[PDB]
C-alpha cells in the first residue's frame, strides 16, 4: 500500500528487505506532503535560485553547426552550484529530511560527484553527512568512512540517493527535483526561437540528468526524447554500460530494470571512459518510455565521446563532462549525418569538463 | 511433503524447540561444505538454513558477505548449488532444507522455473530477503504451486497489518527477526527466532518467549572463517556449538 | 592627446615606447565609439547572459554570521562561466578586438587563469589567440608559446591585459567590462534587504574584481570600499603582495602607481599563496581612491585567508578561491572582533577554489 | 657643453656621418665593459649610447635582455654606472655620452634628481625609452635645467604632429627609428637611424638618405656575446666591426 504507483510499466516496485519498508513509506509521504506544501517550494526555490545559480543559460552553438541546418542549444547545468546536475536533487533530498525531523545523512559514491553534492549541501543545511573528491566531502565537514546502516537510523538519518533509481519513492522524487532542467529549458527555446525543440538528448548514467530534462516535454509528442548510454570501447566487445538496450530486465537495488547481469543472474559492472556513468542499471520510468516507444536509447563510444569534448572546447569555448559529451557527440551525429536536415536541438550539458582534464589528457 | 509440519509436530511432543543453523552452500567449498552440513546436522540440526552466493547481497550481514566471496573464490555457481541440494536431500530425506535468496537470482531464468527446480532437488522453503510481503505475489504463488513454502521475515518494527499478511502469506515458519502472541493468535506458521543467536541461553530465552526454535548464522559461519586452515579442526568445532545449541532447545 | 582622463589623482597614465602609442589612441576610441553604441551593448549584454550565466547569485550566509549582528552576503563571481570574474572582462576585450577589424589576441598568463579566460572567450569568438591550465588553453585552440609582439601587430591583433592596471585606457576599459558586479550587487542587496551595504569587500591583486564591484558603489558615500591586499607570511616580513599601503610609488607596466621596488628602483616580486595576487603592483584607480580616502585598503596573510578558506567550506558548503578568501577573511575579522556591531557586508567570491584543491591540501 | 652640436659641425665639415655603438654598461663586467667602451671608442665611435640595467626592461630586444642578465649577475647596480660613466668621462672629455633608461630608475629617487647627477658625471643625453611626448614634460624640463639633452624617439608609424613635437622637444639628436626632410623642415636635432644597422652598407645608405649618423646596438652586443670565453678576442672583434662600420660614414 502507498500514496503514489511504485511502478512505470513493468519497471520499478520497492525490492527492499521488510526492515527497509517503514523508511520507504515514510518517505513517500512526507514528499507526497512536501509538494503540496507552497512553504517547501518557496524554501526550495529559495535555495536554487540564490545558492544554486539557477535558472541556468541555454547557450546557442553556433560555430559546431556552421554548414548544416542544425540549430543546437546546451542547457548549461555545468554552471550550476557545484558544477552538476547533481546539486538541485541534492537540495531537495537535503529539505525532505529536515522536513521529516533527520539531522544526518548517508550516502555512497563512486568517483566523488554525488558525494560532494550531498557533503556542500549537508554542510549549508546543517545536517551530519556520513559518506561511504575525498577531500572536497571532508572540507565541508562530510565524514568520509549504506542501506545497512539506513535500516537502524532512518529514524534520525535520511539516506541520499544520487540518481533515478532504486526503490520507490526514489525514481520519482528525484525526477521531481530535477524536473526545473526540463521546465527552464522549455521556457528559455519558446523564449529564443518561438517554438519546441525537434529533440532534447540527454546522457543516462542512473538516468536523473535525463529524466529531469524530459520530464516536462513528456506530454509534448512533438517532441523527441533522446537518452545516450555508454557504449565504451564498443557494444559488442562487452565492454559498455548500455543495460537498457544491450542488458537484460532482473532485480537488484531495490528495483526491476534493465541490467548489465551474467547469463547466471549475477550482476556485472559497466564500463566507460566516463566514471559517472558507471551505474550497470537505469531508472525504471526510462525503461518504461523506451518500452512505450516515447523515448528512444543509444549509445556513445569513449572515442566519440572524448571527439565531442574537443569539439566543444575549440568551437565554443566550453569544457563539458565526459558525462555530458556523450549526449553532444549524438548530437553532432544527428548533424553530421544529415547536415541538411532541419532540426532544432538541446543537449543538456550535464556538467563541466574541468574534472576530466587529466582523463583526456593521459588519452592524448 | 510437509517436512516443516512434521518436524514441529515431533518437537513439540518433546516439549522442545527447533534449532537452525545457517551456513552458505559452497563456503570455503563445495566437498568441505558438504561435509560441514553433514555435520551440522550429525550434531542435531533440527532443519537447515542454505545460503545461495549472491554478486549483491543487501540484507547480508558482514560475517556472512565473507562467506560469500570464499564461495565465488571456489568457483561456486548456482547451478552447483543446486547439485549439492540434491546430494544433501538424497541423505537426508526428514530433515527440511530452507534456501535464502535474492531476488535476481529466482527472477533470473524465470520465477516459476527457479521454484520448480527448488522441489525437483527436495528444498521445503525458500526465503527471498529483497521481496517484501507487498512485492511478494509472485514468488509465493509460484512456491505454492510448487509446494515450496514461502518464508517471511517478520521485523521488530512491523505493525498489525504486517503481523497479519505474513501470517496469512507465510508457510513452513515465521523467520522472527531479534509479538509471538499476536502471530499465533492469527495462526502463523511457527516462529523461529534468528539474529544474534549464538548461546545456548539465547535458544532456551527463544522457546520460553514463546517460538518455536531459534536460527544462528554469523556464529555458525564464523567458526568456518576462523578455521580455514583446519578442516579437521572446524568441524570439531562445530559439532560442538551445534550440539550444545541443540541440547538448549531440550 | 586622449579622449579620457588617463589618471586618476597622480597614479595612471601611458608610460610606453612610443611607437605603442597609436595602439593604445586606437583602443580607447573604438572603446568610447563601443560605449555608445547600443548594438554593442547587446551583443556584450547577450554574451554575459546567455553565456557567461550572468546575472550572478548574490548569497546570504547565515552560518557563518551565527551569534553575531553580522549580516553577511556573497557575490557569486565562482558561478560565472570559467569559474571566475575574469570572463567578464575578457568578452568585453574580445568584442572589441572585432569591432576594430581584428581577428588575433595576444595575451599572458602566471597562474593560467586569465590565459584560460582568453583562450574560451576566442574560440567563442573565431579569433587566433596567442598565449605566453596550458592544457586547458591548448584544448580551446589557445596557442601557448607580449607587448613587443603586440607593437608590430597591433592592427590585426588586440592585447587582452587581464587587470584593472597598466597603461590607459586599459584601466578604464577593465572597469567598465566589470563593473556589472557592483550594479547587480546593488540591485539585489537593495531587493533583499531594501537598503545599501555598510560595506563591500573584495580583494586586490590587479585591481579588477576590486574595482568592478567598487564601481557603482563610488557615489554612494554611505557605502563603505574595503580592498583587501595579500598579507602573505606578515608585511614585516617582507614577502607579501600589498604595495598599495606597503609598496612605493614608481612607474612600470606603462604606469604610475604604487610598486613593490628595491630602494634603488628594481620592481621586486609580490609573494601570497594565491598565485592570483602575485601582480607586483596594483591599479592606478585603486591608488587614487585610498589617497583621498574614499575607498580603504588593508592585508590578509596567508594563514588568515587559508582559515577563511575552510570556514566557508564547512559553514556554506561554498569552496572559494584562495583569492577571494582573502576577502572573506578580512570580513570574517569585522565581524570577530565587534560580534555587537550591526552591519550589512557584501564579500565579492572572485572565484571558485576547486583549482586551489591542491594547494590546500598540502599546506594540510 | 654643448657635445652634440660640437660633434655634429666637426662631422659635417668633414662630410661624414657619425657612428653611435650601445652596449650595456656591466656587461659582462665592470671591469670588462669599461675595457669594451674604451676599444669602441679607440676604433672610432663618434658618441656613444649607454644603458642602465633594469629589471623589466619593455622596448628591450632579446640579444639587449641578455646584456642586462649578464650585468646584474656581474652584480651591477645604477650607483655602479654612474660611477663608470664619471670613469669613462675623465677619460674621454669631448665624446658625446648619451644613456638609454627606464622611467622608475630616473624618477625612483626624483627626476630632477637623477638629471643632477648626470650632469654631474658629464652625461650629455637621456633617451627614457617608455616615457612618450605625452609623458614627457617633467623629465625633459629636468633635463634641461641641468643641461641634458632628452632624447625622442621617432616611429616609422608617426605623423606630422609627432614629428613637430619630436622636433620641438628634443635636443642633441633625433632618434629616427628604422621623414628625414620634415625633421629638418622643423629644425629638429641631428637624425640618428637605429634598430638594424649591423653592416657597413646600411650606415652609408642612411647617411645617403639624410641622417647625421646611425646607431648600432644588437651588432655590438652580439660580438660580447660570443666571446665571453676570450675577453682579448671581444674587444679584437669589437674593434674590426666598429672601425668598418665606421670607414663607411666617411
Ligand atoms: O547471522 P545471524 O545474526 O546469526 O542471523 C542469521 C542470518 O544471517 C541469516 O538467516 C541470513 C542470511 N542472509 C540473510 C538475509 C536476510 C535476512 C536473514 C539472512
Ligand atoms: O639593437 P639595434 O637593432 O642595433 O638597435 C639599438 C637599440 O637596441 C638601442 O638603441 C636600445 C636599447 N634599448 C632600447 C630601448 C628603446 C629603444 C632603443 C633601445
Ligand atoms: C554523476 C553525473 C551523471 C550521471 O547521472 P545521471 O543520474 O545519469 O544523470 C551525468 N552527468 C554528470 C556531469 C554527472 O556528474
Ligand atoms: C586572477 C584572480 C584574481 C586577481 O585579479 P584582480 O585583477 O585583482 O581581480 C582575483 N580573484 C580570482 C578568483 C582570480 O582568478
Ligand atoms: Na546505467
Ligand atoms: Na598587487
Amino acid at each position: 500500500t502507498t500514496l503514489l504507483n511504485p511502478y512505470f510499466g513493468e519497471f520499478g516496485g520497492m525490492y527492499v528487505p521488510q526492515i527497509l519498508m517503514p523508511a520507504l513509506n515514510q518517505l513517500e509521504e512526507a514528499f507526497v506532503s512536501a509538494q503540496k506544501d507552497p512553504e517547501f517550494q518557496a524554501q526550495f526555490a529559495d535555495l536554487l535560485k540564490n545558492y544554486a545559480g539557477r535558472p541556468t543559460a541555454l547557450t546557442k552553438c553556433q560555430n559546431i553547426t556552421a554548414g548544416t541546418r542544425t540549430t543546437l542549444y546546451l542547457k548549461r547545468e555545468d554552471l550550476l552550484h557545484g558544477g552538476a546536475h547533481k546539486t538541485n536533487q541534492v537540495l531537495g533530498q537535503a529539505l525532505l529530511a529536515k522536513r521529516m525531523g533527520k539531522s544526518e545523512i548517508i550516502a555512497e559514491t563512486g568517483a566523488g560527484q554525488h558525494g560532494v553534492a550531498s557533503a556542500l549541501a549537508s554542510a549549508l543545511l546543517g545536517l551530519k553527512c556520513r559518506i561511504y573528491n575525498v577531500f572536497r566531502m571532508r572540507l565541508m565537514g562530510a565524514e568520509v568512512i549504506a542501506l545497512r546502516d539506513w535500516s537502524g537510523s532512518y529514524e534520525t538519518a535520511h539516506y541520499m540517493l544520487g540518481t533515478a533509481a532504486g526503490p520507490h519513492p526514489y525514481p520519482t522524487i528525484v525526477r521531481e527535483f530535477q524536473r526545473m532542467i526540463g521546465e527552464e529549458t522549455k521556457a528559455q527555446i519558446l523564449d529564443k526561437e518561438g517554438r519546441l525543440p525537434d529533440a532534447v538528448i540527454a546522457c543516462v548514467g542512473g538516468g536523473s540528468n535525463a529524466i529531469g530534462m524530459f520530464a516536462d516535454f513528456i506530454n509534448d509528442t512533438s517532441v523527441g526524447l533522446i537518452g545516450v548510454e555508454p557504449g565504451g570501447h564498443g557494444i559488442e566487445t562487452g565492454e559498455h554500460g548500455a543495460p537498457l538496450k544491450h542488458g537484460r530486465v532482473g532485480i537488484y537495488f531495490g528495483m526491476k530494470a534493465p541490467m548489465m547481469q551474467t547469463a547466471d543472474g549475477q550482476i556485472e559492472e559497466s564500463y566507460s571512459i566516463s566514471a559517472g556513468l558507471d551505474f550497470p542499471s537505469v531508472g525504471p520510468q526510462h525503461a518504461y518510455l523506451n518500452s512505450i516507444g516515447r523515448a528512444d536509447y543509444v549509445s556513445i563510444t569513449d572515442d566519440e565521446a572524448l571527439e565531442a569534448f574537443k569539439t566543444l572546447c575549440r568551437h565554443e569555448g566550453i569544457i563539458p563532462a565526459l558525462e555530458s559529451s556523450h549526449a553532444l557527440a549524438h548530437a553532432l551525429k544527428m548533424m553530421r549525418e544529415q547536415p541538411e536536415k532541419e532540426q532544432l536541438l538541446v543537449v543538456n550539458l550535464s556538467g563541466r569538463g574541468d574534472k576530466d582534464i587529466f582523463t583526456v589528457h593521459d588519452i592524448l | 511433503m510437509e517436512r516443516y509440519e512434521n518436524l514441529f509436530a515431533q518437537l513439540n511432543d518433546r516439549r522442545e524447540g527447533a534449532f537452525v543453523p545457517f551456513v552458505t552452500l559452497g563456503d570455503p567449498g563445495i566437498e568441505q561444505s558438504l561435509k560441514i552440513i553433514d555435520t551440522l546436522i550429525d550434531a542435531g540440526a533440527d532443519a537447515l538454513e542454505l545460503g545461495v552466493p549472491f554478486s549483491d547481497p543487501l540484507a547480508d550481514g558482514p560475517t556472512i558477505q565473507n562467506a560469500n566471496l570464499r564461495a565465488f573464490a571456489a568457483g561456486v555457481t548456482p547451478a552447483q548449488c543446486f547439485e549439492m541440494l540434491a546430494l544433501i536431500r538424497e541423505k537426508h530425506p526428514t530433515i527440511p532444507i530452507g534456501l535464502l535468496m535474492y531476488a535476481n537470482l529466482v527472477f533470473n531464468n524465470g520465477i516459476d522455473a527457479f521454484y520448480a527446480r527448488c522441489e525437483q532437488v527436495g528444498v521445503d522453503s525458500v526465503l527471498v530477503a529483497d521481496v517484501p510481503v507487498e512485492e511478494s505475489a509472485p514468488f509465493r504463488q509460484a512456491a505454492l504451486r510448487h509446494n515450496i513454502a514461502p518464508i517471511f521475515i517478520c521485523p521488530p518494527n512491523a505493525d498489525d497489518d504486517l503481523l497479519r499478511q505474513v501470517a496469512s502469506y507465510g508457510r513452513g515458519y515465521t523467520y522472527l527477526l531479534s509479538l509471538i502472541e499476536k502471530l499465533k493468535e492469527y495462526h502463523a506458521a511457527p516462529a523461529l527466532q534468528g539474529f544474534g543467536i549464538s548461546s545456548p541461553e539465547q535458544v532456551s530465552a527463544a522457546v520460553r518467549a514463546g517460538a518455536a526454535g531459534a536460527i544462528s548464522g554469523s556464529a555458525i559461519v564464523k567458526i568456518i572463517e576462523k578455521n580455514l586452515a583446519s578442516p579437521k579442526q572446524m568441524l570439531a568445532e562445530l559439532r560442538s556449538f551445534v550440539s550444545a545449541m541443540k541440547a538448549a532447545s531440550r
